């Protein structure tokens, strides 16, 4: 019975904490990497036009 | 709530791998939980 | 008439040797082949005007084309005759009916209501949908959006409210203005067929912009609709309901225009001014002190990847006065409409409910059904995670409450109109499921009169 | 017409020419002495900024820029059918002959169609007849299959003064018309810009199901004529076969096949394999009703971006004839890659993942040009374009921009799955992931035409496949021998739907195509079997006994797909057998 | 040195099997005459050794006709370039070869020239001399690096991830200069080698290259660090034209079936390994323990042949069977019983 | 800015002795090779370079402090004359251009150092050049580029950044110098790289990795737990690894190559395990795998971890490195054989507490007393042989 | 001004000097303002390419000189934007100074003082 509870807690810690956090962090970083790429092209266009 | 990590290309690749692992581990932990449970039911009836 | 185009650089065109040209002025380009293209002045300096052309700049010869400045911004020719008619995104007839004789021409940016002249939203619009009317009531003058997603039935709900919505105890001084933004021909046909078949079109104006219409026309569309709305409401004293879909499409077009000018992009590549731009639409909703009539808005949008933190739903939520949320979980359950009352809220609801408006039992039943459903849902959540056994007998009752609420109250079908009386009464029936001792948000006087 | 300017700057792909005031924006031009392809993006006073799509190596200032006078266009006329083109309509066959070379030599200019060839033009309209765009003034039997109708081109309104049958080239005057601008001469060909949609009287709902004869598509995820379908194509999932099947078996008159920016060796296959495909009705080569566009990845980026646009325009011309056309694009992900490159080369502000901000619009523009319509002309004849696109998502991940933006504007999605392919299940369409938003409408149509509850049968077969995925979870945990007698029946039906119905070998003589009628009888025996067998369980008979008893008949069900179309009676008779056998087992 | 676009209707389908002598390629990711099959590697990964091996061992079977090997080094170190030159000299591989050796301290412009010099030479030998040519180019990431350098010189704004908008046209142009032409005796086969920065297959170089070429062979440090040589990961590797080069008459009749089976059994083996960690020794089926041992032997004996071991297709096939023989006949579901009875 | 000419460039085949266990075993640099140490701040790039300057068996050391701390340079001038290898300062040259000295002089320093190094190379000497750090040099190029209003490459650096780096490293290496004597001389380049935020997708690290053959990637997470040198054994590599194994096998007259492969193989398995473990593991792990984690732990703590500032642990001879690693692998081997005879993990561990302490403390054994290490091998075998019965 | 005062007190008046400057993040924000106003080529986040160099011209003004009895000990303080130590201010600052003492929100909420 105890070992059942021990497995339940791990399943649950994965389903309700670890997997969500991973999933949410992954989506966040994709977005951030995307903003940075956009920021760079904005600055490169301005740089080019100092000419 | 997201984890405290730095938004680098390598971090993304790490977490994506860590996530595929996490997912698979979760299914296998569910599988065991269910096995132990039906083995538990047999024994708990004996106990009773 | 100017034969002086100096530059064409993608979307933008430079006209030199101009005089008396003003910011945001409407222009006409008469091309070398006799084609006509409209446009707007973005920037005017010394003797130079930067204009942008709606239909684009392809096919243009600079030498042989000419520019006409019209001395006025983009306008709509408005009329009472617009009721029953179908227009495109620029107020041009689409329905093969007569030309419109306008009473006047109005600048489509409209004007800002003096906050002191503004009248707080008051009074009830019966959508005929229970989960809106009872728990998330629409009030005359309010802005209440629908947040949906891909493959969710927001069009069905949009159509249902459009035909069902009414004001009680007064006719006929109620209009619906329908704006379709960047939608496909088939979506556009569904809406148009429905309005015709149910007879809704008799009390509506339609502005239809399609996915393959030019981007600038797309952002023109809601403004054209709001202008027609304000006219009907303030000049002709109507209560007007303005339904716009899909506002995500609107944003993309705004984003498309922004990137073409290489402006600095905001979160997720949308314009930095996305918030302001959407506000210029949604703040046209309201009542004015001393004028009969109101403009009420239901913007409908799809949340990208189901994410409410996305700039479109997030900024729209920062402007509007509540939100109605459609969810996948509910949709897979055959709940029509798949409204989730928990994330949903109408901020202004009490100005449109109570004795004289709906019924005296309204607010108390709402607080109670909501609380029961929240407790019910929490019990279901417990049964899934830990099994039936973790629940008190009372939890089970609540869990069963949540399930009937979903299946019998919220789920009404997309063709069923519920009067506010039918809705409230049904609320009382689901309440009977619970021990009277449980109904703590409702006082004894109401329990005595209504509790079945 | 042709306009000559002078190059003042050469910088990589960018060329600048002066004295181009007669030129316009988006015009195509030939750059340099050599004459490689370019497009005018910008114009300042008389200075044009030109994107060059071939190597500019060895071009310098002082050399000409020759302007075509127009934006990218297609020649539309007799000689189009059965030809293979690239994205800007360069005729691959003619390249080989005139050129006597194995290369698409740069600077080499050749008209898309044969302007020297003789055609018999049969006049069918009479002198003194009033005409407008779309009216058919005659026809030419262009191939062994297709009749090429000669329509009054857009922009012409008048009366037919002179017309005669006889043998003309596509450049000969074949008709005289009295316009408002005096008399005008018509020839058998018309030019249209690939970016301008060909005009129509009115657009209609596409509510008639296209019969592909592929059981999984027609039944579960139907497309209508004028509809659109998206098909991800991972490697190894029999995508080409599936496309071949639709290419030959669908009830459309013409096929346009577009290859957007394909791998050299992958593209070699289509070029070889398409002509090998045979028309079922005439047994002639399928190319007899196909126009084929082929770009390899190293073709001009212009050509690779224009590919689908070029193909859809040709599709429209035949649509305008009152034909039903099918446009097949492989791969739109690659077309999108051309756009992504162009956005970089134009120093644009990027949209999502590097694609332009107008990617969604560009895609909406494409798809909205397909559909059921009433064409221009007095006839008010109908025609349609049905669009079938492959996407090749970078990770087989559906979530990326191209696929997501397509799914905004098309209603059918057929998910090819390599894991199904690995189990030997073809077509390898994932029946849980896939969908058709024409399903309801098609079923309404089908109930009408059959006078049967076809839509109830489909819903039911799908409910069983969905129940199967839930039951498989249990089979994994508790083993197959722990399921109830009822659940075990469901596994058997679902299994039947999977092996008896969904699986279809393209290369078999009879299994290659299934009529609507046969599809109905095939599905009915399976559901009937499930129905009668559920009854018997309800009456205390055991699952294993029903299985052991129904061996011969379940075999008859598994041969259903092979029963010749001519002899449908033999499938229908199985219903009586199921009931006779089952009741007998209940004894 | 730019070359020309081949009219598509002029191309011939790749017919011939090429024996690289590396089981992981020959069996599971077959290279065929006229294919473009790249190697995707990383910094500190032995693509140097792999490239040298392929260049020593590359051969067509039962042809007495011999491979001309055109080798291009793009911006590589002296130490790497000398290794390649000594290897070619040491084994006499130079007698068939033409080498274009560009160094890292050579100008960027020369570095961009190198691949084009080498492909012009190959097309000359293939389509003028009728030879069968195999072109090996490393490192392609160094070439993209030089493209950036010239791109900035002209003040051009980068496209995706810092690279020119026209990178795809540039890479496509290079890689499509390979294949068979109808009515011409000879052929060019390309194996471009590139390093994926920070091991990122999403990176524009490997990502854009993957669209252009017909599959890819992928080396991984996971494999390399356990001493697997060559460290090829079969699972993400792919040859898009393998079928055209295999079976009866070209290799052996059992080629495809075994490839499909080894591929699955290895996938299953790795899963079984995981299960071992998560649920423990005991939860493993005896059939499961075998898959575990199979995946272990498959990495250690089949994939790990060593950088100087040339296996014939027949030895490779035989070793696969030997490895498949660990399993019960009941498990080899993707092989016709016809073949099970012939090869064990 | 001109490379001094030479007769011939050669392949560097002789391993440098750094005396740092992790480098010499798993990621060795040969004499005439080029290595990079990219790491975030505080990870130990500077200390790694001090160790090589101090202990390596080159003839001459040129230390170029490029855009760094003033104190670090005064540390070297002051501490080096007090050291031996004969004073250490007597084989040492120092170029110092600190962080707050003029920016453009950072480039000048890298160049004057390698040129001074080449000069001594021509004389037939073995020269190690430390550039610390090359990021400041690149960042000086970034400053000028920005001031000139050039079009940047990635992250703001000039587009020719890669070509500049390649010029520098290609100047390093083992050679035949000009002259009839035909002398051999080497230049070994050891470079520090300082990527912003420790992110190595950046241009300076990426471009360096393409021209060097050794990568010693430092990990901030290893530094925080004070595991030094904080080299990521999974991420780091040495292209000289295979050639060096051969040289070491011959010298030690043992199978060193094989030991090292098994060492890394175990470390790589540990990684594989820890992934799955950090979510469910330990409780349910097989004994074979439990053992594996212990051998990996012994490697990490007993061998990999080495403190620069300890009197004894500051340097390890090859004879000493070999003996420590043998003792560690012998444990894993003997324990592995016992598990296969029926013994239990718990039995073995509880029964080997004393011997495992000895293995752990062998890093501290003096070079004069190596028998005190090699004698642990007998105790392992006896102890475990005993537990089975 | 402050470091000129400190270097004077220490090396010219022979005192042991403790220099505490806060908050350095504001200093770097000012450099960006000028950097942006000059429209120089921006680095990361708009920070100038010379941020490292500029910072080092402050932090390297600390220490001790042979034969002079005074000293300068610098304890600069900065708040890390978004609590992110990879942000250019803490990153570059960390690459210049001789260590760093870090305070964390977690330790602070747990009642640990100082929350190092
Ligand atoms: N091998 C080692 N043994 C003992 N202590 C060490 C070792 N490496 C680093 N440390 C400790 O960590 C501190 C930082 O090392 P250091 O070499 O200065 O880092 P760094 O990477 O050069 N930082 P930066 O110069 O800002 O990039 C040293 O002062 C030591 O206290
Ligand atoms: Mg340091």
């Amino acid at each position: 019975a105890e070992e059942i509870e021990k497995t339940r807690r791990r399943v649950n810690a994965l389903e309700y904490m670890t997997i969500p956090q991973l999933e949410e962090t992954i989506y966040y970083i994709k977005m951030k990497l995307e903003e940075n790429e956009r920021a760079e092209v904005t600055r490169l266009i301005k740089v080019k036009n100092m000419g | 709530m997201r984890l405290n990590v730095n938004p680098t290309r390598m971090e993304l690749t790490r977490l994506k791998k860590q996530l595929t692992t996490a997912t698979r581990g979760h299914k296998l932990l569910k599988d065991k939980q269910d096995e132990l449970m039906r083995q538990f039911i047999l024994l708990i009836r004996k106990n009773n | 008439e100017y034969r002086t185009i100096k530059e064409v650089v993608g979307p933008l065109m430079a006209v030199e040797k101009v005089s008396g040209v003003k910011y945001e002025e409407l222009i006409e380009v008469r091309m070398q082949n006799g084609e006509i293209r409209r446009g707007q002045v973005l920037e005017v300096q010394e003797d130079k005007a930067m204009v942008q052309i709606f239909e684009g700049t392809s096919g243009i010869n600079l030498k042989n084309s000419s520019v006409r400045f019209l001395g006025h911004p983009l306008q709509l020719g408005v009329s009472e005759d617009m009721i029953g008619r179908v227009f495109d995104g620029l107020g041009r007839p689409k329905d093969n009916g007569p030309e419109i004789l306008p009473e006047k021409y109005l600048d489509i940016n409209g004007e800002v209501i003096n906050p002191i002249a503004r009248d707080y939203p008051d009074e009830f619009i019966q959508t005929g949908i229970s989960a809106i009317d009872h728990l998330n009531t629409l009030v005359r003058g309010q802005k209440l959006p629908v947040f949906s997603g891909s493959g969710l039935p927001h069009k069905e709900l949009a159509a249902q409210i459009a035909r069902q919505a009414t004001v009680l105890d007064s006719s006929d001084d109620f209009a619906v203005v329908f704006a379709a933004i960047g939608i496909t021909f088939e979506e556009a046909e569904f809406f148009m067929e429905d309005f015709r078949q149910t007879g809704a079109i008799d009390r509506s104006v339609m502005f239809m912009n399609l996915a393959n219409d030019p981007a600038i026309e797309r952002i023109a569309t809601p403004r054209m609709a709001l202008t027609a709305a304000e006219y009907l409401a303030y000049e002709k004293g109507m209560h007007v309901l303005v339904i716009m879909t899909d506002m995500t499409n609107y944003a993309e077009a705004l984003r498309e225009i922004s990137a073409a000018r290489r402006e600095v992009p905001g979160r997720r590549g949308y314009p930095g001014y996305l918030y302001t731009n959407l506000a210029t639409l949604f703040e046209r909703a309201g009542r004015i002190r001393g004028l009969k009539g109101s403009v009420t808005q239901i913007p409908i949008l799809t949340m990208p990847e189901d994410d409410k933190t996305h700039p479109i739903p997030d900024l729209t939520g920062y402007i509007t006065e509540g939100q109605i949320i459609l969810t996948r979980e509910l949709y897979k359950s055959g709940i029509q409409p798949p409204i989730d009352v928990l994330p949903s809220l109408s901020r202004l609801k009490d100005k449109g409910t109570g004795a004289g408006k709906t019924r005296e039992d309204h607010a108390a039943t709402m607080n109670q059904l909501f609380a029961a459903y929240a407790q019910g849902k929490q019990a279901k959540e417990l049964a899934v995670v830990l099994g039936e056994s973790a629940l008190s007998d009372i939890d089970k009752i609540y869990a069963k409450f949540a399930e009937r609420f979903e299946n019998e109250y919220v789920n009404q079908g997309f063709y069923t109109n519920r009067t506010i009386t039918e809705t409230l009464d049904l609320g009382w029936e689901l309440l009977a499921m619970l021990p009277r001792t449980e109904l703590k948000r409702i006082k004894d006087d109401l329990l005595d009169k209504y509790l079945p | 017409g042709m306009q000559i300017g002078k190059i003042i700057k050469v910088s990589g792909p960018l060329v600048m020419a002066e004295n181009m005031s007669e030129a316009s924006i988006q015009d195509m031009c030939l750059v340099g002495d050599l004459g490689v392809i370019g497009e005018i993006i910008e114009m300042r006073q008389d200075v044009a900024s030109i994107q060059v799509y071939e190597e500019t190596s060895g071009i310098g200032p002082g050399e000409p820029v020759r302007s075509t006078g127009e934006a990218l266009s297609v020649e539309l006329g007799p000689g189009i059918i059965s030809q293979m083109f690239d994205g800007i309509q360069r005729p691959l066959d003619t390249f080989m002959e005139v050129t006597q070379s194995n290369f698409l030599g740069r600077g080499v200019q050749l008209p898309a169609l044969d302007h020297e060839k003789q055609w018999w033009f049969e006049a069918t309209i009479e002198e003194g007849t009033e005409v407008s765009a779309g009216d058919i003034i005659g026809y030419v039997d262009e191939t062994k299959i297709i009749q090429h109708k000669i329509m009054v081109p857009n922009g012409i309104k008048g009366t037919v003064q002179k017309i005669e049958s006889g043998s003309f080239t596509i450049d000969d005057p074949i008709c005289v018309i009295e316009t408002e601008q005096g008399l005008k001469e018509l020839t058998m060909m018309q030019k249209w810009p690939v970016r301008r949609g060909r005009p129509i009287k009115q657009k209609l709902n596409p509510d008639v199901p296209m019969i592909t004869g592929q059981r999984v598509i027609d039944t579960f995820f139907p497309v209508t004529k004028g509809g659109a379908a998206a098909v991800p194509g991972p490697f190894g999932a029999g995508k080409t076969v599936v496309q071949h099947q639709i290419a030959k078996w669908s009830d459309v008159d013409l096929v346009v096949y577009v290859g957007c920016g394909e791998r050299g060796n992958e593209m070699t296959d289509v070029v070889n394999e398409f002509p090998e495909l045979i028309d079922p009705n005439t047994g002639e080569s399928l190319m007899e009703r196909t126009v084929l566009i082929a770009n390899t990845s190293n073709m001009p980026v212009a050509a690779r971006e224009a590919s689908i646009y070029t193909g859809i325009t040709i599709a429209e011309y035949f649509r305008d004839m009152g034909y039903d056309v099918a446009i097949m694009a492989d791969s739109t992900s690659r077309w999108a890659e051309a756009l992504r490159e162009m956005s970089g080369r134009l120093e644009e502000m990027p949209g999502d993942e590097g694609y332009p901000a107008y990617l969604g619009s560009r895609l909406a523009e494409y798809y909205e040009r397909s559909g059921r319509v009433i064409a221009l002309g007095s006839d008010q004849r109908e025609g349609s374009i049905t669009a079938i696109s492959a996407v090749s998502p970078s990770g087989g991940d559906i979530s990326e921009p191209v696929t997501q933006n397509t799914l905004r504007v098309v209603k059918v999605f057929w998910g090819l799955d390599s894991s199904l392919a690995q189990k030997r299940h073809f077509p390898s369409i994932n029946w849980i992931q896939s969908y058709s938003l024409y399903s309801t409408e098609v079923g309404r149509y089908m109930d009408q035409i059959l006078q049967q509850d076809w839509s109830d049968m489909v819903t039911e077969g799908m409910r069983i496949l969905q129940e199967e995925e839930q039951l498989n979870e249990i089979v994994r945990l508790v083993g197959i021998d722990s399921l109830s007698d009822n659940d075990r029946l469901t596994l058997e039906v679902a299994k039947s739907i999977r092996e008896d119905y969904l699986q279809q070998n393209a290369f078999d003589d009879v299994d290659t195509f299934t009529s609507r009628e046969k599809q109905f009888n095939m599905l009915k025996v399976i559901l009937t079997f499930g129905k009668e067998a559920r009854k018997a369980l309800s009456l205390g008979a055991y699952f294993n006994e029903i299985m052991e008893g129904t061996v011969a008949v379940r075999e008859r069900i598994s041969r259903s797909k092979y029963i010749p179309e001519e002899e449908l009676a033999k499938i229908s008779s199985i219903n009586e057998e199921i009931k006779e056998t089952i009741q007998l087992i209940v004894s």
